[PDB]
């Protein structure tokens, strides 16, 4: 689900309202499982 | 989006009224029309005044600070 | 008595200056307003 990676902070799970005001971008993970063979 | 203070056309206050008009609506079980005619709103201008009324604001006031 | 600024959610006069970033105490939510001016504004009623 959508969240803020910022510097100097942890990960807050960002809200539009939120991304809107501090122009962000109300995006998430794209996560893969890859195999190492 | 508050009541009109007074209507456009016309004049005659009809910043109170809301509350009334409401009321005589919920409670008293009467029909639009009537209610109106209830609260002294003879003439057409004064009387879509309140009956096309939207009252946004009960809507901005459940936000928060 | 006096105040600088405001958070969005818990609603709190902060007060700040350069360096102490632009958080809040309790819940991060960096965004903050700025609180009215003192020097109050006059309206014409029309
Ligand atoms: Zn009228
Ligand atoms: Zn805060």
């Amino acid at each position: 689900k959508p969240m803020v990676n910022e510097s100097d902070g942890v990960t807050h799970a960002l809200y539009p309202q939120e991304a809107r005001l501090r122009n962000l971008t109300y995006s998430s993970g794209l996560f893969v499982d890859v195999k190492k063979r | 989006m508050i009541v009109p203070v007074r209507c456009f056309s016309c004049g005659k206050v009809v910043g109170d009224k809301w509350e009334s008009y409401l009321n005589l609506l919920q409670e008293d079980e009467l029909d639009e029309g009537t209610a109106l005619s209830r609260l002294g709103l003879k003439r057409y201008c004064c009387r879509r005044m309140i009956l096309t009324h939207v009252d946004l604001i009960e809507k901005f006031l459940r936000y928060n600070p | 008595a006096t105040l600088k600024y405001i958070c969005a959610e818990c609603s709190s006069k902060l007060s700040l200056s350069r360096t102490d970033a632009v958080r809040c105490k309790d819940c991060g939510h960096r965004i903050l307003l700025k609180a009215r001016t003192k020097r109050l504004v006059q309206f014409e009623a029309r």
